[PDB]
């Protein structure tokens, strides 16, 4: 069968950050959780915060808000500014 | 007889178990502890190791900083040793006693 | 791709198909698994640069999740963020009291 | 019976060394010991009933994981 | 052709042991001065993290009795923010602090304000220096264009300080592929050299019409000095007396000679152009091209030293000194140096060379 | 101000609710600091989802989720 997991990505943000620098399996579990972790929490609040306004559709904007919810103060806004910058990239 | 005074041993203690990081409960009791008290359950579960593992991290983690702020009660209380009315203080303040 | 149209490192087509089967609305708008991407990019980043940065002053060049830990704790505001959260094999900080020392 | 005795003084003394504790009472042994039954209670009485959820005789480690998720106290490294 | 007598050389090397032998006293006087100003730097509340670098660093061992002493400051992590494609001017921007440390508290938007910086900087060394009782130390003026606080400690003593940034950081993009001493000494060593840390120090971008730009180039200093101490792909080189080699010797050789052509040719408006630091990075690409012990014997020392002048001819000539750490750097370009002060330079060291180097006795 | 708006006294029937025998004269100022980033945090994620909603009136359900997500659930207004 086949899995499922966010290796290969965490390990292009490391050369893209840490460029020679290795990572375990064991740290690469740690943050293959950390990833759907953070996945789950984003998305069921981005799921609350739409059933709240009853909307059906989550947005970009929704994501949005529950980072500024979630996350706490300045790394929630640099976030944001990440974020932002790259749907505005996505739109052009 | 080169006897320490009866703190400086304990700081190397400290140093040591907080440079390290490998599990300290022995791995064997605590696989029987845990086979007692599932079968005290539901007879007869097989155990993925792993899960064992999980189970002795969470355990170790949790008891570290438990111990944590056990320390931070009794030195608070201007002692430097610590009893077990700190932890049934601060399992009190975290809500598992009450 | 959508990662290589928004310029990101996470896969956005993968966000929106778990997005569609983990069942958190029924309709997904384009923009939000791109959002999401992105803010996973940036604290996977962050997170990656603090672990490599305590590695760098711990000299080892191989990312343990000791390091992890250490990184995630000595960062109060994502101490604040995963003060929950147990990381497997991962210690604890270097924390003597004050009191305790001679 | 007895297997809860596996947990020895120097473990729970490496612990408190670990949790940065200086000196350690008689009694904190039995204390904690009772303390670590009793949360292990609560996380193996979760994992067993995932497991009779799964209608499998095996306990995995997902099992466990997702009992430490409603627990609370998350852990990392094993999903 | 012939090459320069390693009895020669040896004689020039004792008499830059002749040069380096007043080092007991100024050393005391700039140990009394860094000490005393290091004392109250810690009265100070805005600057409790500032440091002196480990590295006593004879830029110029023709006049030891001039020191350029750094200081370093430990830094949060930094997103760094390249100048116009210049490959070594960056803008230092601090990423993201949680702890609010108050060296963002001086900074103005978000790029860390250089000028700012050496402003308030020369601002307390005026300040402080002054308290300093029966040691005479003046502010001297801080033009040309260069990290100055040039400081005199009383007789000919000239420091010139200047207080570097160190990130513990990851090397920036454009340092990769750099740091070539994988086939000199390994590419563990080089792996090992790679976990340290970088430095920062300013200089505003001197294209034409720059001025006071808030950008940041890169030092190297520490790592330079760390090969100068291990040099040899033999690890016991210059350690034990089977593997004596002219590494240091020649490179002592090519900078006594460049300081000395500069100062003997220092009439004004043609010296600010050279250092010897591109003659030790030259010096690093001849280790490149040289990279065996038995390519740097002390029968091979005239060989190397011709070595050493011929390739610093090259990089003269050709226009083309890649800084060792940054491949995509050169330090010969045609504005930071004049091309009539090149051939100046080509000149005389061509000038030197063909006449069996009368300035070696 | 309006931390002062928090009296001394007040804070006094708050701990006589608690149940506190004897204060120091200190645990105002210091019980104003914490009530302070209690409320800085509850009313930022209030203002969060208020600022969601494209609106301008905090509603109460707001507070509640607010609270909910803080893990101080509250019961009776909404949600």
């Amino acid at each position: 069968s086949r899995k499922e997991s966010y290796s290969i990505y965490v390990y292009k943000v490391l050369k893209q950050v840490h460029p020679d620098t290795g990572i375990s399996s064991k740290a690469m579990g740690i943050m293959n959780s950390f990833v759907n972790d953070i996945f789950e929490r984003i998305a069921g609040e981005a799921s609350r915060l739409a059933h709240y306004n009853k909307r059906s559709t989550i947005t970009s904007r929704e994501i949005q808000t529950a980072v500024r919810l979630l996350l706490p103060g300045e790394l929630a806004k640099h976030a944001v500014s990440e974020g932002t910058k790259a749907v505005t990239k996505y739109t052009s | 007889p080169h006897r320490y005074r009866p703190g400086t041993v304990a700081l190397r203690e400290i140093r040591r178990y907080q440079k390290s990081t490998e599990l300290l409960i022995r791995k064997l009791p605590f696989q029987r502890l845990v086979r007692e008290i599932a079968q005290d359950f539901k007879t007869d579960l097989r155990f993925q190791s792993s899960a064992v593992m999980a189970l002795q991290e969470a355990c170790e983690a949790y008891l570290v900083g438990l111990f944590e702020d056990t320390n931070l009660c009794a030195i608070h209380a201007k002692r430097v040793t610590i009893m077990p009315k700190d932890i049934q203080l601060a399992r009190r303040i975290r809500g598992e006693r009450a | 791709t959508r990662s290589s149209r928004a310029g990101l490192q996470f896969p956005v087509g993968r966000v929106h198909r778990l997005l569609r089967k983990g069942n958190y609305s029924e309709r997904v708008g384009a923009g939000a698994p791109v959002y999401l991407a992105a803010v996973l990019e940036y604290l996977t980043a962050e997170i990656l640069e603090l672990a490599g940065n305590a590695a760098r002053d711990n000299k080892k060049t191989r990312i343990i999740p000791r390091h992890l830990q250490l990184a995630i704790r000595n960062d109060e505001e994502l101490n604040k963020l995963l003060g929950r959260v147990t990381i497997a094999q991962g210690g604890v900080l270097p924390n003597i009291q004050a009191v305790l020392l001679p | 019976r007895d297997n809860i005795q596996g947990i020895t003084k120097p473990a729970i003394r490496r612990l408190a060394r670990r949790g940065g504790v200086k000196r350690i009472s008689g009694l904190i042994y039995e204390e904690t010991r009772g303390v670590l039954k009793v949360f292990l209670e609560n996380v193996i009485r979760d994992a067993v009933t995932y497991t009779e959820h799964a209608k499998r005789k095996t306990v995995t480690a997902m099992d466990v994981v997702y009992a430490l998720k409603r627990q609370g106290r998350t852990l990392y490294g094993f999903g | 052709d012939a090459a320069p007598g390693a009895s020669k050389l040896r004689a020039v090397l004792e008499k830059l042991k002749l040069s380096r032998d007043d080092i007991s006293t100024a050393a005391g006087m700039v140990k009394g001065v860094v000490d005393h100003l290091l004392l109250r730097l810690k009265c100070d509340s805005a600057f409790r993290g500032v440091g002196l670098l480990n590295t006593y660093e004879h830029v110029k061992i023709s006049a030891p009795n001039e020191f350029d002493v750094m200081f370093k400051l430990e830094v949060p992590r930094i997103q760094l923010e390249e100048y116009s494609n210049t490959r070594a001017y960056y803008f230092v921007k601090f990423k993201r602090n949680p702890k609010e440390n108050p060296l963002s508290q001086f900074l103005e938007g978000e790029i860390l304000s250089a000028s700012k910086m050496l402003s308030k900087f020369r601002k307390i060394i005026k300040e402080e220096i002054n308290d300093i009782k029966d040691t005479d130390v003046i502010m001297k003026r801080k033009r040309g264009g260069s990290p100055a606080v040039t400081l005199l400690i009383s007789e000919k003593i000239s420091v010139d300080i200047t207080l570097a940034l160190e990130s513990k950081s990851s090397w920036p993009a454009s340092t990769q592929e750099g740091l070539r001493i994988q086939n000199w000494l390994s590419a563990k060593v080089r792996k090992q050299l790679r976990l340290k840390p970088f430095y920062l120090v300013p200089k505003h971008a001197k294209e034409g019409n720059g001025f006071q730009e808030e950008t940041w180039r890169l030092s190297f200093s520490h790592i330079e000095k760390e090969i100068l101490n291990n040099h040899g792909k033999s690890k016991t080189c210059c350690e034990n007396k089977e593997e004596k080699c002219c590494r240091k010797d020649c490179l002592k050789l090519m900078k006594y000679l460049l300081e000395q052509l500069k100062e003997r040719f220092k009439d004004k408006k043609h010296l600010d152009k050279f250092s010897s630091y591109h003659v030790k990075t030259a010096f690093f690409h001849v280790c490149t091209q040289n990279p065996q012990d038995s390519q740097w014997d002390r029968k091979d020392l005239g060989l190397c030293f011709d070595n050493c002048v011929t390739y610093f001819l090259q990089c003269l000539r050709t226009e083309k000194l890649e800084n060792y750490f940054i491949p995509e750097f050169n330090l010969f370009s045609s504005n930071l140096i004049d091309k009539r002060s090149k051939e100046f330079l080509t000149k005389q060291i061509e000038y030197e060379r063909n006449n069996e180097f009368p300035v070696f006795d």
